[PDB]
C-alpha cells in the first residue's frame, strides 16, 4: 500500500542543495495526493503538501517558504521533497503520505536531512573484540568500530550483517564534529570470533569504505 | 399628448416569452475532499459528475 521509502543522508553544504526523493510505494493514480510532511527536531508532523504517486509533484508546504520545495518522479509512483539553499537549521525528517487508508494513510518514516559544516573524512572502522584471551561463549563479541564521518555519512556494523545478530550497538556520538560509532556484534562460539567475524564501514564523501575484523582480542 | 411607444407595466406572459430551456451542471470544485491529503472525497447530496 502507500509507503513513501524516504531517501538516506542528503548532505548540504551552507547555501547548498538538500534533495529526498522517497519511492513511494503504493503509488496510486486514481482520487487523491501522498501529503508529504517536513520534521523539525521538536514539532512532530510538519505537513509539505499534498502530492500523488502517480499525480506525481508536490502541492508544497506553507509556511515552509525558503529552500523546500516538492518534486518526484510520477511515473514511478515517487515523490521527493528538493530544498536547495541550504541554512543552518536544515537538518530534519521527511515524509509522504499515501491516500489509501483514505486519510494521509501512508506515512513516510522520515529521509534524514543534513546540511551543515564540518570535518571532511568518510568514517573509518575497526574490530572490536572480546575480553584478550578467549572473550567467547555462548556469544563471542567481535565488533566494528566506524568513526570518523564527515559529511554525513558513515555507514558501520559489526559482524556486517552475517555476524550481525544479537548485536549492541552504541550510537554516534559527536567530537568536534566527527560521528563515531561502535557495534558490538555477538557471534557464536563458531560464528565468531572463533569464526568469521567482521564489521564494515561506508564514507563517498571521501570516495571508500573500510571494514574491520571483529574477531576475538587474541 | 403626441401618440409615442411605452414599455406598459402590465407582467402578462403572452405575446412575451423568455427562452426557458435547460438548467446548465453547475461546476463543483467544492465536493470532493483530500482526506489527511489523500482521496477521502464526499458528494453531499447532488448529481455531482
Amino acid at each position: 500500500q502507500i509507503q513513501l521509502v524516504q531517501s538516506g543522508r542528503e548532505v548540504k553544504n551552507p547555501g547548498e542543495t538538500v534533495k529526498i526523493s522517497c519511492k513511494a510505494s503504493g503509488y496510486t493514480f486514481t482520487e487523491y495526493p501522498m501529503l508529504w510532511v517536513k520534521q523539525a527536531p521538536g514539532k512532530g508532523f510538519r505537513w509539505m503538501g499534498l502530492i500523488y504517486t502517480n499525480t506525481g509533484e508536490p502541492t508544497y508546504a506553507e509556511e515552509f517558504k525558503g529552500r523546500f520545495v516538492f518534486s518526484l518522479e510520477i511515473s514511478a509512483s515517487t515523490a521527493y521533497l528538493q530544498i536547495n539553499n541550504l541554512t543552518n537549521e536544515d537538518t530534519a525528517t521527511y515524509f509522504c503520505v499515501r491516500d489509501y487508508f483514505i486519510s494521509l494513510d501512508y506515512w513516510g518514516q522520515g529521509t534524514t536531512l543534513t546540511v551543515s559544516s564540518a570535518k571532511t573524512t568518510a568514517p573509518s572502522v575497526y574490530p572490536l573484540a572480546p575480553v584478550c584471551g578467549g572473550t567467547t561463549g555462548s556469544s563471542v563479541t567481535l565488533g566494528c568500530l566506524v568513526k570518523g564521518y564527515f559529511p554525513e555519512p558513515v555507514t558501520l556494523t559489526w559482524n556486517s550483517g552475517s555476524l550481525s545478530s544479537g548485536v549492541h550497538t552504541f550510537p554516534a556520538l559527536l567530537q568536534s564534529g566527527l560521528y563515531t560509532l561502535s557495534s558490538s556484534v555477538t557471534v557464536t562460539s563458531n560464528t565468531w570470533p572463533s569464526q568469521t567475524i567482521t564489521c564494515n564501514v561506508a564514507h563517498p564523501a571521501s570516495s571508500t569504505k573500510v571494514d574491520k575484523k571483529i574477531e576475538s582480542r587474541r | 399628448e403626441l401618440p409615442c411607444s411605452t414599455y406598459a407595466q402590465s407582467t402578462a406572459a403572452t405575446a412575451e416569452e423568455i427562452e426557458v430551456h435547460m438548467p446548465p451542471d453547475t461546476p463543483d470544485r467544492t465536493l470532493m475532499s483530500q482526506q489527511s491529503g489523500n482521496v477521502k472525497i464526499t458528494v453531499n447530496s447532488q448529481t455531482v459528475r
